[PDB]
């Protein structure tokens, strides 16, 4: 078919690997490939270098090595384990004196391994790690809020690597250090670092107004070690200030590279800022017992130069992207690993002080529990360790490229301001400005831009072409925001005559500001408009006619699509719909050339040109995290050549390598009989006739069997008082056979439970002894269907204790897991959307003959309310509809890139040809105009739509060029009184439906603790009844409704029992006397040694208990 | 009642008003070239000029709708009061106007286009600021509103 | 909601609070200014008003702006910074309570100057100014209700012949009832001062110990429950909800809680059987 | 809308009095199973089924119709309720 | 202190408090019974005051005592009374409720103003006891037990039970509700009409009073039980008798988008 | 009748013992082997009434015919068991103790 393209911009680079951030970060963090002598000082290697040796008889570090998972990935997710490798470390416990070198190869727990696509398999659950942004370390300058002419000089290290540093101006003229919420002088530390009045007046004598304000000679009286004892009394009051204690303490806080570290990126930023070059990444150098200089006096000079108004000295925005850095997954596991290593370091420091000083294997010197517990806790319960979403391939991709600011070392929801939610000036091409969740998480959770890459330092780099003269090059350099801040970059839409720029006066960003520039001062140029937004936002065609709000809602709503069993690629695409399917790691592609050997529904054998006969298995009918069918339908046939990279098998939610989320449906835009009122959408039965919008959901159930001290549990084909008629589907061991359908409440697994000893009621015991159904030693614990569900059992899993590689919580004998699927069609009350955010629930399915229809008899399928458009300013769906109309009548698809696509007159040309191929064809069989269209045509020319005097054919041409065609209501035959717009539209189907929503309850189970009805729609119960509803009831004053709401429909016992008894007795439910809550409150108050006197109006002490439990 | 893209009719006085704005901006920068005014009052006069031209083109749009297409569905929706304010109709036909920074200071260059004529990328990156501000304000607003009602009904409860 | 005189026994205050807090989710100075006027706290642009009437005699030195309100014998002088955008001119006789410069007014100053009534009128005017500025139609009735609830508490200046103590706080009704009893008992009445307090404090200082006990600061106000040794009267609603009782409103109002119904014929027979004895 | 609701507001000064009146009347009519009505067969609240026409089971419709007629004296302290109950049970048993 | 299915006892900490108090108290009774040296007498009285403190409030003085092998502190009487989950605040303001239901909404244009659509499954699961009483009152099942276990199977749903169901709802009224309820029109009363599907139909002219639209918003539904509650609903809370704002007296059931458009 | 006012006040040990049906002595709630509430403990049914209606734990009467008479062979009388809900015991201290609220 014809696949037309558009656009006048040819890009020079392709898109990078989209998930390269996660896998690249972890692969850098591991170095499991490299020989150990080349393991650079980064990640696990760096942590092992810094935390070793142990100093107490000395043990140090040689190298590490990674083992292997005992099970493959699918087996690991089958048995619900963690895909991990053991870590071994070569160790040399070396006593300095006796030369005893106990060398060993210790075992240090397990490390979770990344999957191929970039996920993690933790206990069978599919999880993922999201990056965490924060402020970069280094040195910064901020305006002092209290003193407006002054500033605060901040120095911030790595997180959890020491406190911050606040250089401040005291109200006199001396400057002071604020550390650990405490103020103390700075000349004290100058004296400690060896700076007398000489050096201060010798170097900083340019601005003596604060340097002679800084001057005091009493600190120059005391030496650096006496100043050290002095500051030990200062910052640690109520402590014995020995000189050795003070040296050790302030070495540990200031010159310790083991507990304190300036960021390497922060060191680089400080080196760029002050122009100086640092030796180390600490605050002081512990040398000769004392300390020596790192960066104290250039910062002081910068502070005074900014204080004196010297040029080249500027405060820095904390939200500027040159000052905030990302933390990938590898840094996170590195830091958690560092915490575990410090924990085991202090553990073995404890253990070094015990034991015989000779008989020590290092294996018997170390534990593995705290490190493994640290990593396991981080991968299980930490905030960034998200339960990975896999609804569609795009949703998994977006959740892989998410960026948060929350979590540890971040921000809480209370302390969240507005600028943290705001889009900075320099997010351009680095963070998508429109893709974010709404709600409380707005402005914090986001995603990376498309062409954005991350460096090793943690700064977002961005591609730009250079411009040389009036010529743009073909190379391209990545930059940060800081390097972007010294140029003048023109846009990408600017016209070019070859590499010569075609325009005269260009638009450009100078320091992120729009400005009209001559072509000479252009140094750089954007690659493509696609470098602005994210990959979700880059899917929406005609983005330049939609508001940011509905674009946000559409871009988020595309993730919640559901794969269809007869899916479709859209008729309007943006070109990016194959790179996402390729890099999603869902479909299957040919590595090597050759021929298709064997095609089957479970595996594909290919003869390669190498001659290696390779067979790919096909993951077929895979349950998602959220109960979505995943499978790889094949796409080729035996006896057919391939190339390197051809499509072999169609992955989930895809079609021929294109992305397939919804369906291309014909739709007209008009109000229809109130069914369109407030965003409700109307369909035809034709969609359900030809299986459109049909999905498959696999629900997984579970039941455990364990050991009970009251007699352990067993699973069998027999349970007290079961007819076999209610049992005809189990196997001989008890599980249902594969293939049977099941209704709600029917038994999946029949599990016994050995009974305790208690009392049953005498009447139903008498019923059991009179009817003829006695009791057994055991009672029922059968797994039945929760109500409303149902369907076909597909796959069973029967684990046991006593199998290889099964690891269960103690007590458990065996567990059963059952997979049940169902094929959901489209009914009333399901929620649809299209890409421009115009969503809504379906309202009323109609028989097809009611629906309006074209003059040829083709009926429309979906109706849409027009009035949801203009208060939203999302016009792009109308251009989408026009293009879909042309593509319907010509049978061809189109690609319109973002911000460079088909404008009006090209669509006018395509609609002209489509009008030809429609109307000349229907004229070709001898069918001219109708009376009805003549009437609506002259009524339309009464509205200034067509110029009058023309033939009806030319007017119909003009209406078709307008994108409106005539229509006839199927209910009544006459035409609609105006021309209506209609065309094809790509429409998805959203994830949630009524099945995990709709439930209702009359009576049933109760709380075993509070006697309330149950909660959650899964557990049969009733609704939460918030206090605002109580306020509404009091505003109506319907009092007895409120009282019966608080007791009779709730945790009262006797009232609800009498109520049910009276209703089955068939009278009015009576009114309770003393309140159940009243009575228990009186007894709680009397429990508190507090008499409460319930009175009448005349002080007679009225009893509310009727002397029931009172002597 | 349907919506076509041709229903968003652009009146021809838009570009003429923009020409007058261009030459007045020229004259303002020319007066700044002689130092005859500060850049502060220059900024102020530019804001003044763009605001006045915005009002003028909105009036032009509405009188054009009343003149030529009284049964245009967009103007019908506007006058009926069912959906729409005049500002939304101006954003669909005239110009978007001006947006401001996260600091709240308004940019000295406006959006020259509607949604119908498309947008330059830079204009979208400008208007994203105000859109993000509005969404954040609503999401902040909800819980504090419920909180206010709670304190009020607690003090008046009798 | 019925375009008619209100039925007896309706609960106004819940309707009042709901109608006030409903369009607050459509507010962008806005909702903090609304909260400020409900808290009656110290404002930001604390304008200064007149307290004693007289003419305005401004004095403009280049570094200090002073003003002199000048009666027949009282010249009260106020000292203002230079940025204070005024409201008056020199040689202007103004009234007490009327402000001199721009900016909002602290309500305690107005309580000193013009008593409680202009305070209530000013609060109503401010809140209606905000709500009409946002384009939300709302009858002032509910705001009147809650601001009358705000001015309920009074301070015992000097106890006199009373059992009570000085500096004590109570409801205006109780000091009025006990004072009119005192002048009916031949003893001297108590002197009380009108006392504006904040809305959270107005809910805090209530006499119904159950409601305030349940309300908030539940630890120490439960220690106040331990303190109490008092009786409750079950006047409000919250106590009847928390004790689960039939609330005294709507159908539960005591004006209509015992309304009998009967037919004609058997009523006549019962009455005849009554009158024959 | 329930019929004659504006005229029902025309009868009693207070809507809550009307509410407790119809509630108590419905309770009486349920406890003596509609044989102690004041209406006529044509005044009975009918209910149309596929079988035909029957008396309505909801007592509240009967109470509203009876109050629309004007045969029910109401108020407070017309009689102590106990003797009302005894002679109501005596004249109208189940 | 009750037995959960796992063998554990869901246990109030007050039982543990009472046990420790009884242990220390009878221990010190035995200690005074012999005439012990006074030092352990002072220490035991110290522990006695500590224990009765922990019973009155674990969590005032020193460390709040926990169980051995638990970081979590206990729950004393003050923890029972006070708090967001206590008696006073929680257990009367904000609860759960029988006879309820939850669904999604959808427009129904053909209804009258005081009507709302109910799915047959929902009305079956709600009006069950009335249906039981009427099914016994008809000749369909002898007692409540036969009618119960014949409604147990969904194959047995004949047409007579639907006739009984539409009998017993004649003039009954339910309550519609949407979180969050700002003002008193957030809960309305409605007469039900049975429909198909799995969704609550709704009249258009009330949805803007709810400030609710059909973007997928959920909904809750309750049912009053007493005839008193029925009259309380049908007079005041019925939507046909609530047309003007209690805020300022304007018609909240005014027309809206398509209606005003057509006119 | 009906309640109109609620007065809260102090306590007194005599009224404490008036509310207390008896004394609690054993530090055991119920059994674990037999799940029986032990005698003179926290869940001792001869203080707080039975668990089931109209029955004694020895088994003298299982019917409504008697009411309130204490069966001596177990110690529980014959009643409705919901008096479990409204019944208190007491513990006599060896030495008086401070209600810590007035302290705290
Ligand atoms: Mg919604
Ligand atoms: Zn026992």
């Amino acid at each position: 078919m014809e696949i037309k393209r558009f656009g006048r911009i040819r890009e020079v680079i392709p898109l990078p690997p989209l998930t390269e951030i996660q896998v690249e970060s972890y692969r850098r963090a591991l170095q499991a490939d490299v020989p150990p002598e080349k393991r650079e000082n980064v990640g696990i290697q760096a942590a092992f270098r810094e935390t070793f040796p142990i100093e107490e008889l000395v043990l140090d570090f040689l190298e590490y090595r990674l083992g292997e998972p005992p099970f493959p990935q699918d087996e690991c997710r089958e048995k619900d384990l963690t895909y991990q490798a053991p870590l071994y470390a070569r160790l040399q416990l070396i006593h300095k004196d006796t030369g005893l070198i106990k060398e060993d190869e210790v075992f240090l727990g397990h490390i979770p391994l990344m999957t191929e696509d970039g996920s993690f398999i933790i206990n069978g659950a599919d999880r993922v790690i999201v990056s965490q942004i924060h402020r970069s370390p280094g040195v910064y300058f901020t305006p002092d809020p209290a003193r407006p002419g002054r500033y605060i000089a901040s120095i911030i290290p790595l997180p959890k690597r020491g406190p911050w540093i606040d250089l401040e101006v005291e109200p006199n003229g001396v400057v002071s250090m604020k550390v650990n919420k405490r103020k103390f002088p700075l000349v004290l530390l100058l004296r400690v670092l060896g700076y007398d009045q000489e050096t201060l007046a010798r170097e900083l004598g340019a601005y003596g107004e604060l340097v002679q304000g800084l001057m005091d000679e009493s600190v120059f009286a005391m030496r650096p070690e006496e100043a050290l004892i002095r500051l030990f009394t200062l910052l640690r009051p109520g402590d014995p200030p020995k000189r050795d204690k003070a040296v050790a303490y302030v070495y540990g806080l200031i010159a310790d590279p083991r507990r304190y570290d300036l960021g390497e990126a922060g060191r680089y930023k400080a080196e760029e800022k002050l122009g100086i070059r640092l030796s180390g990444r600490t605050l002081a150098r512990f040398e000769d017992g004392e300390f020596k200089d790192e960066v104290f006096l250039p910062t002081l000079r910068y502070l005074f130069a900014l204080t004196a108004g010297v040029p080249g000295h500027e405060v820095d925005d904390i939200d500027h992207l040159g000052n905030r850095r990302i933390r990938t997954v590898g840094e996170l596991m590195t830091d958690q690993f560092r915490v575990g290593l410090a924990r085991l370091a202090r553990g073995v420091r404890e253990r070094m002080l015990m034991g015989s000083e000779d008989s020590l294997t290092p294996a018997k010197l170390v534990n593995s529990r705290p490190l493994e517990a640290a990593i396991r806790e981080f991968f299980s319960r930490s905030q960034l360790s998200q339960f990975k979403d896999e609804t569609n391939p795009l949703s998994s991709l977006r959740h892989k490229r998410r960026i948060s600011a929350l979590g540890p070392g971040g921000l809480t929801r209370e302390r969240a301001g507005f600028d943290v939610r705001d889009v900075h000036r320099t997010h351009y091409g680095r963070i998508c400005p429109v893709e974010t969740p709404e709600g409380a998480n707005i402005g914090l959770i986001t995603s990376l831009a498309a062409y954005a890459r991350v460096d090793e330092l943690g700064f977002i780099r961005t591609p730009y072409r250079r411009v040389v003269g009036g010529v743009v090059t073909d190379e391209v350099v990545y930059m940060t925001a800081t390097e972007e801040d010294r140029y003048t970059i023109a846009q990408a839409n600017t016209p070019l005559e070859g590499n010569r720029i075609a325009a005269e006066r260009v638009v450009a960003r100078r320091k992120g500001e729009p400005v009209i520039v001559s072509p000479e001062e252009v140094e750089f140029m954007d690659v493509s408009p696609k470098q602005v937004f994210s990959v979700n936002t880059n899917l929406i065609p005609f983005l330049e006619h939609d508001d940011a709000n509905r674009a946000l809602m559409g871009s988020n709503m595309q993730t919640q699509a559901v794969p269809l069993i007869r899916a479709q690629a859209p008729v309007v695409m943006t070109g990016l719909e194959e790179r996402v399917v390729r890099d999603s790691l869902a479909a299957l592609y040919a590595e090597e050339d050759g021929e298709v050997a064997k095609v089957d529904g479970n595996r594909i054998v290919v003869r390669y040109e190498d001659g290696r006969l390779v067979e790919y298995p096909l993951r077929r009918f895979y349950r998602s995290n959220q109960g979505t069918a995943l499978d790889q339908r094949p796409r080729v046939v035996v006896g057919q050549r391939v190339r390197k990279g051809d499509l072999l098998a169609d992955g989930p939610a895809s079609e021929n390598g294109f992305l397939a989320l919804g369906q291309n449906v014909l739709v007209a835009i008009m109000p229809f009989d109130g069914y369109n009122f407030e965003d409700a959408i109307v369909i035809s039965e034709e969609l359900l006739k030809r299986d459109f919008y049909t999905s498959i959901h696999i629900e997984r159930y579970e039941i455990e069997a364990r050991d009970t001290k009251l007699g352990p549990e067993r699973i069998t084909r027999d349970i007290p008082h079961l007819s076999e008629a209610a049992l005809r589907d189990l196997d001989e061991e008890g599980v249902v056979r594969i293939g049977a359908e099941v209704k709600p409440g029917d038994i999946l697994v029949g599990r016994t439970s050995f009974k305790g000893e208690s009392e049953p009621t005498p009447e139903e015991r008498l019923l059991r002894s009179i009817f003829g159904e006695k009791a057994r030693d055991v009672k029922d614990t059968s797994l039945r269907v929760p109500p409303g569900e149902g369907g076909i059992v597909v796959r069973t899993v029967r684990l046991r204790r006593g199998d290889p590689g099964v690891e269960l919580k103690p007590g458990v004998r065996e567990v059963v897991r059952v997979y049940v699927a169902q094929k959901r069609k489209l009914q009333v009350g399901d929620k649809l959307a299209n890409r421009h955010g115009n969503k809504g629930v379906v309202a009323k399915i109609l028989p097809v003959e009611d629906m309006p229809h074209l003059p040829d008899g083709t009926p429309v399928d979906v109706i849409l309310n027009p009035l949801g458009v203009p208060s939203r300013m999302n016009l792009g769906q109308i251009l989408e509809t026009h293009l879909g109309l042309a593509g319907y009548f010509l049978g061809q698809r189109y690609i319109s890139p973002i911000f460079d696509g088909a404008k009006e007159p090209e669509i006018k040309e395509l609609l002209a040809q489509a009008f030809e191929v429609y109307f000349g064809k229907r004229k070709g069989e001898g069918f001219g105009v109708d009376k009805r269209e003549v009437e609506v045509l002259r009524r339309a020319e009464k509205l200034g739509l067509v110029t009058p005097g023309k033939t009806p054919e030319e007017q119909l041409k003009e209406l078709f060029l307008q994108g409106k065609v005539v229509l006839y209501d199927g209910r009544t035959g006459e035409p609609i009184e105006g021309p209506i717009v209609v065309g094809q539209m790509f429409i998805m189907k959203l994830y949630h439906m009524v099945e995990d929503k709709m439930h209702a309850r009359s009576t049933g189970p109760y709380s075993l603790i509070t006697q309330q009805p149950l909660g959650g729609k899964a557990q049969f119960g009733g609704q939460r009844f918030g206090e605002m509803e109580v306020w509404a009831l009091e505003a109506y004053g319907a009092a007895h409704t409120l009282q019966e709401m608080l007791t009779l429909k709730s945790d009262d016992i006797e009232g609800r029992n009498a109520a049910y008894e009276a209703i089955i007795k068939g009278e009015d439910v009576p009114e309770p006397s003393v309140p159940e809550s009243f009575r228990v409150l009186v007894k709680e108050l009397q429990a508190l040694a507090l008499d409460v006197q319930t009175l009448d109006e005349k002080d007679n002490p009225v009893d509310i208990f009727e002397g029931l439990a009172s002597k | 009642i349907t919506i076509g893209i041709d229903d968003a009719v652009i009146p021809e006085e838009k570009k003429q008003y923009l020409e007058e704005a261009d030459r007045k901006l020229l004259q303002i920068e020319q007066a700044y070239e002689m130092g005859f005014l500060t850049d502060r009052e220059r900024y102020d006069q530019i804001l003044q000029l763009w605001t006045e031209t915005t009002e003028k083109v909105t009036q032009a749009v509405f009188k054009n709708f009343e003149e030529n297409y009284p049964f245009n569905p967009l103007y019908v929706m506007a006058q009926s009061g069912a959906r729409g304010n005049p500002q939304q109709i101006r954003q669909l036909c005239g110009l978007r106007g001006l947006m401001q920074k996260p600091s709240g200071e308004t940019f000295e260059v406006p959006v020259r286009s509607s949604f119908r004529e498309g947008l330059t990328v830079l204009e979208y990156f400008i208007s994203s600021h105000g859109a993000r501000k509005g969404g954040a304000d609503t999401a902040l607003r909800t819980a504090d509103s419920g909180y206010l009602t709670r304190k009020l009904v607690d003090v008046t409860h009798e | 909601s019925m375009a008619r005189p209100v039925s007896i026994g309706e609960a106004v205050g819940i309707v009042a609070a709901q109608s006030i807090g409903e369009p607050g989710t459509q507010l962008t100075q806005g909702l903090p200014r609304v909260i400020e006027l409900f808290e009656a706290r110290r404002p930001k642009a604390k304008a200064v008003i007149s307290e004693i009437d007289g003419v305005v005699r401004i004095e403009e030195t280049e570094e200090k702006l002073s003003v002199f309100v000048e009666s027949e014998g009282f010249s009260k002088e106020y000292k203002l910074p230079k940025e204070a955008r005024l409201l008056v001119k020199d040689g202007d006789y103004v009234e007490a309570g009327q402000p001199l410069t721009r900016g909002a007014i602290d309500p305690h100053q107005l309580l000193e100057a013009k008593g409680p009534e202009a305070v209530e009128r000013y609060l109503v005017e401010e809140i209606q100014k905000v709500y009409r500025a946002q384009g939300v139609k709302l009858h002032d009735k509910h705001i009147e209700i809650v601001v009358r609830q705000m001015m309920k508490y009074v301070e015992v200046t000097d106890p006199g012949d009373s059992r009570l103590l000085e500096g004590q706080v109570l409801e205006k009704w109780d000091v009025e009832a006990l004072n009119e009893r005192l002048i009916a008992e031949g003893k001297t009445p108590v002197a009380w001062k009108p006392l504006l307090m904040g809305v959270t404090k107005s809910a805090l200082s209530t006499k119904s110990w159950l409601s305030a006990a349940s309300f908030q600061n539940t630890t120490h106000v439960l220690t106040e429950a331990a303190i109490a040794g008092k009786k409750d009267e079950l006047i409000g609603l919250k106590e009847n909800v928390i004790l689960g009782r039939l609330i005294p409103a709507g159908t539960g109002s005591d004006f209509v809680r015992f309304t009998q119904v009967v037919d004609q014929k058997t009523l006549k027979a019962i009455e005849e059987a009554r009158k024959e004895a | 809308a329930e019929p004659g609701i504006d005229k029902l507001f025309g009868m009693v000064d207070s809507k809550y009095r009307l509410t407790v009146v119809v509630a108590k009347r419905a309770q009486q009519l349920l406890r003596h199973g509609f044989k102690n009505t004041v209406l006529e067969p044509e005044e009975r609240p009918k209910m149309q089924t596929l079988e035909g026409l029957f008396d309505d089971p909801n007592a509240v419709t009967w109470a509203m119709k009876e109050l629309l007629t004007g045969r029910l004296v109401f108020g407070e302290n017309l009689v102590p309720e106990d003797r009302l109950q005894k002679e109501m049970e005596r004249l109208y048993p189940v | 202190m009750v037995q959960v299915d796992g063998g554990r006892f869901a246990t109030s900490d007050l039982n543990d408090l009472y046990r420790r108090l009884i242990n220390r108290n009878n221990r010190l009774k035995k200690l005074l019974a012999q005439g012990a040296p006074e030092i352990i007498i002072r220490n035991e009285k110290r522990m006695l005051q500590e224990a009765v403190d922990a019973l009155l409030d674990n969590g005032r003085r020193g460390a709040p005592v926990t169980n051995p092998g638990s970081d979590r502190p206990l729950r004393s009487l003050t923890d029972i009374l006070s708090g967001k989950q206590g008696r006073f605040r929680q257990n009367l303001l904000g609860k759960r409720v029988d006879y309820s239901g939850r669904s999604v909404i959808v427009v129904g244009p053909q209804l009258k103003l005081h009507q709302c659509g109910l799915p047959k499954r929902m009305a079956l699961e709600l009006f069950k006891p009335f249906l039981l009483k009427k099914m016994e009152e008809k000749g369909i099942a002898p007692n409540v037990k036969a009618a119960r276990r014949m409604l147990e199977r969904q194959r047995d749903i004949k047409d007579e039970v639907w006739d009984a169901l539409e009998e017993v709802i004649h003039g009954k009224v339910v309550l519609l509700n949407r979180a969050p309820t700002l003002h008193r029109l957030g809960i309305q009363a409605f007469q039900p009409v049975l429909v198909e599907g799995q969704s609550i139909q709704l009249h258009p002219l009330v949805c803007e009073a709810f400030n609710a639209d059909f973007d997928g918003d959920q909904m809750a539904v309750h049912v009053p039980l007493s005839s008193f509650a029925q009259a309380e609903a049908r007079i005041q809370m019925l939507s046909a008798h609530n047309l003007l704002s209690p805020a300022s007296g304007e018609p909240l059931a005014k027309p809206s988008r398509d209606i005003i458009l057509g006119l | 009748k009906e309640v109109r006012k609620v007065r809260i006040a102090l306590a007194s040990p005599e009224k404490i013992r008036s509310w207390s049906y008896g004394e609690v002595e054993k530090p055991e709630t119920i059994n674990y082997r037999t799940l029986k509430p032990e005698r003179d403990g926290l869940f001792d049914e001869r203080i707080f009434g039975p668990i089931k209606d109209y029955e004694c734990a020895c088994g003298k009467y299982k019917r409504q015919r008697f009411e309130g008479k204490v069966c001596e062979r177990c110690g529980v009388e014959v009643t409705k068991s919901i008096v479990r809900r409204y019944r208190m015991g007491h513990i006599e201290l060896a030495t008086p103790a401070a209600h810590i609220w007035f302290v705290k």
